[PDB]
């Protein structure tokens, strides 16, 4: 708020480098220390395993937290499909980042993570996939705003819970 | 007789991209309008070089400024040729009266700019900003640059003594169009108008020192005491003139303090009147030098033309007038001589006769002496030629082809395919223009909205897109016939190549001409653009001009032999006589055989063959007539051939960035970038054909016969010797031909710099990340190169051509009938077969157009013979990169198996050959690396296998490669071949 | 008199943008009434247009502020012939300019925000692309803290940080 | 096996949609997107292979002609001239005496302004020779401009004051005022009748349309009668003047309301007008529209009048035929309804 | 935080070396299975692949190969006849294979007692494709990189020759028998002949660059689609060339672009791996988002089942067959 200026001159070409949203930059050293990371989960203890989980979670969440401040940073002129591909080339960098805290588990706090953004369809999945009930009722009270009942709706029709 | 002149060609402009300069609007509101009654002032334009051009610390460089007016509006442009100014386009708009023909002077002043505009009824005085008075340094390294022209502030119009109106009396006839503008010797500005009686009314404001009252002034048959003399007797010739003498033409001249005032009329009686002591002097009969007819009096109400030239290096005035006729116009040429009195006198000098068209303008450059005109027919073919008055008494006038006009029939209906050859001419370049495809698509697409500014990619996406949904919104057929399909693609390809021929010719609509005498330049102007005449070279004169111009030239200028002169011309009326005997069937037929990988001397003997069995015109008689009749083709065809073999080897003088030498700011604008694009896609449309009638005359006379000619000894070696050359020539500007007529992509830089960074990741060699401008208008493969390579290697060829011809320093006036001959020399240097430099396939590769590179490959391998190891090694990446698995590894073996014996591997050392170990391991590991970085476990095994067999000198990478192979086979879960890897 | 109205690039941007750093170091050494004086004398505050010539002056002076040093800073003892690659307190020394260019970056943005010449900042031209002015001052603010970072963790761990 | 079609007729298949090898520029479709077809924007064709449109205030004109593969066509953007009451085409007319795709060579235009000056241009394609010749009109309003051989032009005010500009070979116009009608039952019509000087007793009702016909003659016909003229080269002759104010009016009349009783009530309020007029194979047919102010709705009924025409004058029969289509009536500002023939000798109307 | 999951492990088959290069049948013409004949660095193996779907004594997954033979450089193209045989004394094989040798081999194997072939005269560069351009197994349509579609009988002559503007990418012969052949042009054409007439019956008029593939439906000669860049466009001819369906495909470049033999309105997409893994696509007409999605190691050789709604991608060493919707 003191070096630029909200809703003014910003294009959606170019995007500043050091802290970026999307592809490259810090992003593939955030994966490789993350692939580095987890060929010490098999070879830890329990307390171990909690603090990596802890830090690991604590790291997402400043990452997120700075991808949510350059996305509220670029904003639109006349670049209207250039920030469409923007936005999905991040959406698809944040999906292949998202990976080894899936990979090792930890619903808990890979919901905590999730629900600082605006989704619905990974939160509905993990709710579904787990065994917790509490977790979705309070994702639904907190996102009833939102239409919280078709998506949760299409994945009991497709998981085959019918019932 | 002539001394050194030739035909030039018309070259289109106007930069390159779709999204012109913006318009600064400025509305002049004054208070009287114009008056009807006579000929149309409307549609006219006017131009002005600046003298302080050339050099690089001064003031302008190669800038001009040029205006066009239409009833109201009247747009003034701003353009440069070295660099592009920003911010340079006004238009002005005067509901009021309108601008005549020929009414807007220009002068400087060591201050400003001082620009005087006429109407009917009224008179503009502007100041501009000087671009000295601006500052003036080129030192930083920059390639746009602002103009002097950048808000409200820069124009001004007020001042009521600066814009006076005329009065009531005398007023103003509205049967001429006459009316000039200067500036006194006092500083006074001094307007000329005819008047209404048969006099001259001269507005005089005061000059920029003060600012007093304007004056009037009317310049009749005698002064004022004499006509209050005669004011009691009617008098014509020493009092107060009649209707018959209403000036239609107006030239002025200053001297020492007086000024002469050269008016000619409808009654062809060229007066002269005297500013200070305000009457009539000479009045001289122009009907004695020019043939006397009645057909003249009805045409010099407006027909008639006068313009002045001051030459400063004698201090005299040439004046030259053209009187028309519809059954043939007249030039004259009248010098300006003093006396002992105060009184000037013309004299004549020469009498050129023209043709009936109308002069739409004309000028006389003296730097040179050159008389340039520009014509009216007709016909379209609006015509544009040049001659000298101090040589011939008629002239025989040196003509400048202009742009080449769409073609008419292309391919009728219910016999051929039309639509693939009404999408080749709209497609190939110098007949239409991005506006009219544009235009088009919102035609077809309907509707009253607006579709402009778009790049070629989607506009010719958009053009197929609409000209497919016209067809569909056609078609309500069920049973899909060839007959119905080929009517409705050649109705609907009809109206689109019919709409854009329209605006093609609307847009081409001549106006006016401009004309350089400092750096030696001509520009046209046309509706809203502006195109550029260049000098042709000597064959290509030959080639272009008939037999009927070919007479009159003198062959001093052709050969330096008459005998060697007699002969080219005798070869290139045959190669005339081979032109107009070739059809379009057989131009297509011969087309699609060079383009089918056949051999060149065979289908030209094919070809031959056809030629003899059709002939029944004595046309192949006449042209073996004229070849036994001819002394020696061998100078000739050697001659023929030295101007045109270019070629340097090795690589010792490429340059891929500016060299920091005060030389990046010579050139590189957008407008010349269109200029040379387009004289190279001319000189390639014309080699082409050039060569192939040269092959097919060779082959011809080889048939006929080599011993029957004066100095059979080595005429039989030497075609035998030149033929495979000459079809190497052939196939090698018939591939430059096809890539300048070709298209490209215009995706943003964000996509090339996202396939560079690919590239790198997968790690592929000779991928340099070069940025450059993109145009937003048309983008074609050779304008691609041409920005990527020329731009950076300016400063070398600056560099080369400040030695070999002018002045080393940059401040040398740039001479452009040799710049442009030696940027052709160094493109065919560069294009050569013989050289290597590969880097077309680099820019096709960063690019990532798998089908402009199979496009490029299957054309260049007829005439390849170097740098195959090279192009296998491209094509086996581009392979890999696409998705051709099997095909990228054969070509990657065929590229690893010929790796010591080509130019471009040979040059690229310490990279890929070398380094540390032999080349052949090197190149291994090259590839090996490259496999590793792209990906696919088994490819690298394989890789690794096979350099396995040259890894015999390094224990440690055959160790390493091993260990990669381990993990590779690990990887994917093959324990079996896992142990089998380690236990060896 | 001063000279006034010039023109992008060339040595007329070469001037405003000094005579701009000027009034920028005197309004830093607490000058004013010179710097209102050279304001005035290079741009009228009353004067609304976006002028491609001031942000192409505004880049080049953030580009020079971050790539070199401001007036009357303890630099000077360094960059006068004493050092080559290494002396005492140069750890210090680099921190103490760090923060000294930053504290001018805050004070430019600071002046410019008075003056109501970020209003006219719009975009400029930088590598044969078009970026905007504030997104090179994010750009740049991101580089030099990273810097910063960079710095303060040199001066406990030597060896990584200089290889 | 049929050619190529409209999307709007796609249902029909006895006539064939077919392009003409070219279309028109795009100042056509700037200038309809500026001010589109609703407002009076006045498009002619001429037979010789040309096309042009005036709207607002300018004129567009363009070459078309039969290509198996397209061609070469010139346009040029020629300004209409100023002090114009109203923009209409009919003021410009060229006399293209070819059929060959570069129909170009003997093209002049004929600029005429509602005041009484006239500019002649030698070419479309020579701008810069205007010659300005003054008629016999002070201050009257033009009409229509015709094109007859010899490359002669007929210039007709909205009184029908007939002027006849022939070029000579050296540039000058001359001008000749044809006699306005002779008559059978008024007075003296031998006589000249122009405008803005001496009057005379003959007919003098508004011009409605103008056919030239090849077989050297001329029809025009207004709202009175029908006048047919031979025009060569130097020479004009009046060969007819045929009255038609009440016969064929009662014609037409009995032909549409040939059931009441009280016609000789209801004749007086009809207000017939003769809006086209065409050459056929059976002759000359003018067709006419006809209707009623004292019965609502006011429905325009259309009449097509046939005379045999020996490609001279016309016979004494005559044929009425009443014909409607559609009730609907599309219109740009006006109620306008064209009826078009191609050749002289064929039955086919549009 | 999003998450885009995707695998491809439906039938997997773990064969000897790199697959790039695999297809099937496009018209059913009796037989009695379906033919498996996949290319790799030397070996080419033509099997009876039976999966347990239709034959009820073979559970999982298996393969009978009855042929194995050792080329010399690595498969490029095969084409197979759109009548082949299978059963009544002894299968009857009758393929064309092109590789790199600039050669084409016209394999004819009676009673799988001999394996006769003719040395037919190749293009230019590569052999770009090659398929079978005749309703009963006869004349061959070749194109590569010369822009010169060869018509070559059984006999080994030289039958017919069109030539075109730009080097053929791809050529296909209509499997349910109407004498049409398509044949792109790497311009952005897509011309037509009628080897009834000899003539262009039909010509696409739709400049695109770059293109990797192009497909028509096996059921209608009117829609056709291609696949560019990072996407695919399904357009109707002779209608309207607009792109009525134009759909991203993957984020890497693509490899083929392949139709259901069975479906009418389902196609396929395989991309590759040009910054992780490939991606193979299958979707439906008239669908902003593909209906199936799956991520594989590299896409290379598509084909599709003409019985079945079956697919096949081939990775390094690895074979996988997917199951899609009908």
């Amino acid at each position: 708020s003191l070096y630029k200026n909200e809703s003014g001159i910003q294009e959606p070409e170019h995007v500043p480098w050091t802290a970026s949203s999307g592809t490259a930059g810090i992003r593939s050293v955030v994966t490789r220390q993350h692939g580095i990371i987890l060929k010490v989960y098999p070879q830890a203890d329990s307390g171990l395993r909690t603090i990596l989980i802890e830090q690991l979670a604590a790291l997402l969440n400043y990452l997120l937290d700075d991808y949510v401040t350059q996305l509220k940073s670029i904003d639109k002129l006349a670049n209207e499909e250039r920030y469409n591909i923007l936005e999905m080339e991040y959406a698809q960098k944040r999906s292949e980042l998202l990976s080894p805290l899936l990979i090792l588990g930890q619903y808990a706090w890979a919901s905590n993570l999730a629900e600082k953004y605006c989704d619905f369809d990974i939160l509905v999945q993990i709710c579904e996939m787990t065994d917790n009930q509490s977790r979705l009722q309070r994702y639904m009270t907190l996102f009833a705003e939102q239409n919280f009942s078709d998506f949760l709706f299409r994945w009991y029709l497709e998981k085959g819970k019918r019932g | 007789s002539v001394n050194l002149e030739r035909s030039y060609m018309e070259l289109i402009g106007a930069e390159r991209e779709t999204s012109r300069r913006n318009f600064r609007d400025l509305s002049l509101r004054p208070d009287v309008s114009l008056v009807i009654g006579g000929p149309k002032y409307s549609d006219c334009a006017g131009g002005y070089c600046y003298n302080e051009s050339g050099s690089l610390l001064s003031a302008t460089r190669n800038r001009f400024i040029h205006w066009t007016s239409y009833a109201d509006t009247l747009e003034l442009v701003e353009l440069s040729l070295d660099i592009n100014l920003l911010n340079n386009a006004v238009r002005l708009k005067i509901l009021n009266c309108s601008i005549l023909p020929g009414g807007v002077h220009i002068c400087e002043t060591q201050n400003n700019i001082i620009v005087l505009i006429l109407t009917n009824q009224t008179v503009h005085r502007l100041i501009l900003p000087h671009p000295s008075r601006m500052y003036r340094s080129e030192i930083i390294s920059d390639s746009h640059i602002q103009s002097i022209f950048t808000d409200i502030g820069k124009t001004n119009f007020h001042d009521p003594n600066n814009t006076y109106v005329i009065p009531a009396i005398p007023g103003r006839a509205p049967n001429s169009t006459a009316s000039t503008a200067w500036l006194s010797s006092d500083g006074e500005a001094l307007f000329a108008l005819p008047s209404v009686s048969g006099g001259i009314l001269v507005i005089k404001m005061p000059p920029r020192d003060m600012e007093g009252l304007v004056t009037i002034a009317e310049l009749k048959q005698s002064s004022v005491m004499q006509r209050l003399l005669t004011g009691w007797m009617p008098s014509s010739i020493r009092g107060d003139p009649g209707p018959a003498h209403l000036p239609v033409s107006l030239a002025v001249h200053t001297l020492d303090h007086d000024s002469y005032l050269f008016a000619l009329c409808q009654d062809h009686k060229l007066r002269m009147w005297s500013y200070k002591d305000q009457m009539c002097l000479m009045v001289a009969d122009m009907l004695e030098y020019v043939p006397v007819s009645k057909d003249i009096r009805q045409t010099a109400g407006t027909g008639h033309k006068l313009r002045l030239a001051y030459s400063d290096t004698l201090e005299i005035l040439y004046l030259g007038v053209y009187l028309h006729t519809p059954r043939q116009g007249q030039f004259c040429v009248f010098q300006l001589v003093c006396t002992e009195s105060n009184r000037y006198s013309l004299e004549h000098t020469s009498s050129i006769f023209t043709n009936q068209e109308t002069l739409i303008d004309f000028t006389f450059t003296l730097s040179s002496m050159n008389i340039w005109a520009l014509w009216l027919d007709d016909d379209n073919q609006t015509v544009m030629k040049h001659i000298n008055f101090e040589r011939n008494q008629a002239g025989h006038w040196n003509p400048v082809f202009v742009n080449p006009l769409p073609d008419d029939d292309l391919a009728i209906g219910d016999e051929q395919e039309p639509q693939e050859a009404y999408l080749e001419c709209l497609f190939a370049p110098g007949r239409f223009t991005i506006a009219a495809l544009q235009k088009a698509i919102q035609i077809l697409r309907k509707g009253s909205g607006r579709v402009l500014d778009l790049s070629w990619e989607e506009l010719k996406k958009e053009v197929t897109l609409t000209v497919e949904k016209e067809i569909q919104n056609a078609v309500v057929d069920y049973d899909v016939s060839q007959e119905e399909f080929r009517q409705i693609n050649i109705e609907n390809w009809c109206k689109f190549y019919t709409c854009c021929l329209q605006y093609q010719e609307t847009l081409s609509r001549p106006l006016a001409l401009v004309v350089h005498p400092n750096t030696n330049m001509v520009c046209l102007l046309r509706k809203g653009f502006l195109s550029f005449l260049a000098p042709c070279s000597s064959v290509e004169h030959l080639y272009l001009v008939p037999g009927e111009h070919l007479l009159t030239v003198d062959e001093s200028v052709i050969c330096d032999d008459v005998d060697g002169a007699s002969d080219i011309v005798s070869l290139i009326q045959c190669l005339h006589m081979i032109a107009d005997y070739i059809t379009e069937d057989m131009a297509y037929q011969m087309e699609s055989a060079c383009c089918h990988p056949q051999s060149p001397e065979r289908v030209a003997e094919q070809i031959l063959e056809d030629l003899i069995a059709n002939d029944i015109d004595n046309i192949m008689e006449n042209i073996q007539n004229k070849l036994q009749d001819i002394r020696n083709p061998i100078q000739a065809i050697s001659f023929l051939l030295q101007n045109m073999d270019y070629e340097t080897n090795m690589d010792m003088e490429q340059s891929q960035h500016n060299v920091r030498l005060n030389l990046s700011t010579l050139y590189g604008s957008v407008t010349a970038s269109s200029v040379v694009c387009q004289a190279i896609y001319k000189i390639s449309a014309t080699r082409f054909l050039i060569c192939r009638d040269l092959l097919i005359l060779q082959h011809l006379l080889l048939r006929l016969g080599d011993m029957a000619l004066v100095g059979a000894g080595q005429l039989l070696h030497s075609q035998q010797e030149l033929i495979p050359r000459a079809a190497q020539l052939l196939l090698s500007y018939y591939m430059i031909r096809w890539g300048s007529q070709c298209l490209a992509c215009a995706v943003p830089v964000d996509l090339l710099e996202s396939n560079l960074q690919h590239l790198s990741v997968l790690e592929l060699s000779d991928s340099q990340v070069e940025k450059r401008r993109y145009t937003s208008g048309i983008q074609t493969i050779v304008e691609l190169f041409f920005e990527d390579v020329g731009r950076k290697h300016f400063p070398q060829v600056f560099a080369h051509l400040f030695i070999q011809s002018g002045s080393s320093q940059v401040h040398r006036s740039l001479n452009w009938a040799d710049l442009i001959h030696r940027i052709t020399s160094y493109l065919l240097q560069l294009l050569w077969p013989s050289n290597p430099n590969f880097q077309f396939a680099e820019c096709l590769m960063r690019n990532c157009q798998y089908t402009q590179l199979q496009e490029y490959v299957r054309l260049l391998l007829p005439w390849c013979q170097v740098n195959v190891g090279s192009c296998h090694f491209m094509l086996a990446q581009c392979y890999l990169v696409a998705g051709e698995g099997h095909k990228a590894l054969d070509c990657f073996s065929q590229a690893a198996s010929e790796v010591e014996r080509e130019d471009f591997l040979e040059k690229l050392i310490r990279v890929e050959e070398g380094e540390s170990v032999s080349p052949r391991l090197q190149y291994y590991n090259r590839v090996l690396r490259l496999l590793e970085d792209v990906g696919l476990p088994e490819l690298v095994i394989q890789l690794a296998t096979i350099a396995i067999s040259e890894a015999s000198d390094d224990w440690r990478s055959q160790a390493a490669l091993r260990t990669r192979i381990f993990k590779h086979h690990l990887d994917m879960g093959h324990n079996s071949q896992a142990y089998d890897a380690l236990t060896q | 008199a001063v000279v006034k109205d010039s023109r992008p690039d060339q040595i007329a941007h070469d001037d405003k943008t000094k005579h701009l750093k000027a009034a920028f170091l005197r309004y830093c050494r607490k000058d004013i009434l010179g710097a209102q004086s050279m304001v005035d004398s290079l741009f009228s505050d009353s004067d609304m247009e976006p002028d491609d010539e001031l942000d192409l002056a505004v880049n080049q002076i953030s580009v020079d502020l971050i790539d070199d040093y401001p007036a009357s800073d303890p630099r000077w003892a360094e960059s006068v012939p004493e050092e080559a690659a290494g002396f005492s307190n140069t750890s210090l020394i680099l921190l103490h300019q760090l923060e000294d260019k930053m504290k001018a970056h805050s004070f430019f943005v600071d002046f410019l925000h008075q003056v109501g010449l970020f209003s006219r900042l719009s975009t400029c031209q930088t590598k044969g692309m078009l970026v905007a002015t504030r997104l090179l001052l994010s750009e740049h603010a991101e580089k030099l803290s990273a810097a910063i970072v960079l710095k303060n963790h040199h001066a406990k761990l030597p060896v990584l940080v200089n290889s | 096996s049929r050619v190529y079609l409209h999307p709007a007729a796609s249902e029909t298949v006895n006539y064939n949609v077919q392009l003409f090898g070219s279309s028109l520029p795009v100042k056509v479709m700037e200038a309809l997107s500026n001010a589109s077809a609703d407002e009076p924007m006045a498009a002619c064709i001429h037979e010789g292979g040309w096309a042009w449109l005036a709207c607002n205030d300018r004129l567009i004109i363009w070459k078309i002609s039969h290509s198996s593969s397209a061609k070469l066509m010139v346009c040029k953007e020629l300004p209409l001239p100023l002090s114009d009451s109203e923009w209409s085409a009919d003021l410009v007319d060229i006399c293209a005496q070819t059929g060959d795709p570069a129909a170009a060579q003997s093209v002049a235009l004929m600029a005429a302004t509602p005041e009484g000056s006239s500019r002649y241009w030698p070419n479309i394609l020579h701008e810069g020779t205007y010659i300005e010749s003054y008629t016999e009109f002070g201050s009257s309003l033009c009409a229509f401009v015709t094109a007859v051989k010899g490359n002669s032009f007929i210039l007709s005010s909205e009184k029908n004051q007939l002027v006849r500009l022939t070029p000579d070979a050296s540039g000058k116009m001359n001008q000749r005022v044809l006699p306005q009608g002779q008559g059978m039952l008024s007075g003296i019509g031998r006589r000249v009748s122009t405008l803005f000087g001496i009057l005379s007793p003959a007919v003098e009702s508004t011009l409605c349309s103008v056919l030239w016909d090849k077989g050297d003659c001329f029809y025009t016909l207004t709202d009175s009668s029908i006048n047919k003229w031979d025009l060569d080269d130097t020479s004009e002759s009046q060969v007819l003047n045929w009255d038609m104010s009440r016969v064929l009016r009662e014609y037409i009349s009995d032909a549409i309301w040939g059931s009441e009783s009280d016609y000789d009530d209801i004749k007086a309020g009809i207000n017939i007008n003769y809006l086209s007029l065409n050459q056929n194979c059976d002759g000359l047919v003018i067709l006419s529209a006809a209707w009623h102010p004292g019965d609502n709705p006011c429905q325009i009924y259309y009449t097509l009048v046939t005379v045999k025409d020996e490609g001279y004058n016309i016979s004494d029969e005559i044929t009425v035929e009443v014909t409607q289509f559609n009730p609907v009536f599309q219109a740009r500002g006006m109620q306008l309804c064209q009826l078009v023939v191609p050749n002289f000798s064929s039955q086919a109307c549009y | 935080m999003k998450q885009d999951s995707a695998s491809n492990a439906t039938y997997t088959v773990d064969c000897e070396d790199y697959v790039h290069v695999v297809e099937f049948n496009p018209f059913d013409s009796g037989e009695a299975g379906s033919l498996l004949a996949y290319g790799g660095i030397s070996y080419v193996v033509i099997a009876s692949c039976r999966f347990q779907e239709e034959d009820s004594t073979v559970e999982g997954i298996e393969f009978k190969t009855l042929k194995t033979f050792h080329h010399g450089e690595r498969v490029v193209a095969i084409a197979w006849s759109p009548e082949t045989r299978c059963d009544a004394l002894l299968p009857l094989l009758r393929f064309a294979t092109a590789a790199g040798d600039k050669k084409i081999r016209i394999f004819t194997s009676d009673f799988q007692d001999k394996n006769e072939y003719k040395v037919i005269e190749g293009h230019s560069g590569y052999i770009n494709d090659l398929v079978f351009c005749s309703p009963e197994g006869t004349d061959i349509a070749s194109v590569g990189d010369d822009h010169t579609c060869r018509i070559w009988d059984l006999d080994g002559k030289q039958i017919a020759m069109f030539i075109l503007r730009s080097p053929g990418m791809s050529v296909a012969w209509h499997p349910e028998g109407a004498f049409k052949l398509m044949v792109a042009e790497k311009t952005g054409t897509i011309r037509f002949y009628d080897l009834t007439t000899h003539q262009a019956i039909l010509s696409l008029e739709s400049v695109q660059v770059p293109l990797m593939s192009a497909d028509w439906c096996v059921r209608n000669t009117l829609r056709i689609g291609a696949v560019a860049g990072n996407d695919w466009i399904i357009w109707e001819m002779p209608r309207s060339s607009y792109p009525q369906d134009n759909k991203p495909a993957h984020a890497d470049r693509a490899r083929m672009f392949r139709w259901s033999k069975c479906n009418e309105n389902v196609f396929a997409t395989t991309g590759y791996p040009g910054k992780m893994k490939s991606q193979i696509a299958i979707h439906h007409l008239a669908h902003p988002q593909p209906i199936l999605i799956g991520t594989a190691p590299v896409g290379s050789g598509l084909s599709w089942h003409r019985r079945l709604p079956l697919c096949v991608v081939g990775g390094y060493r690895k074979l996988f067959f997917w199951l899609t919707e009908m």
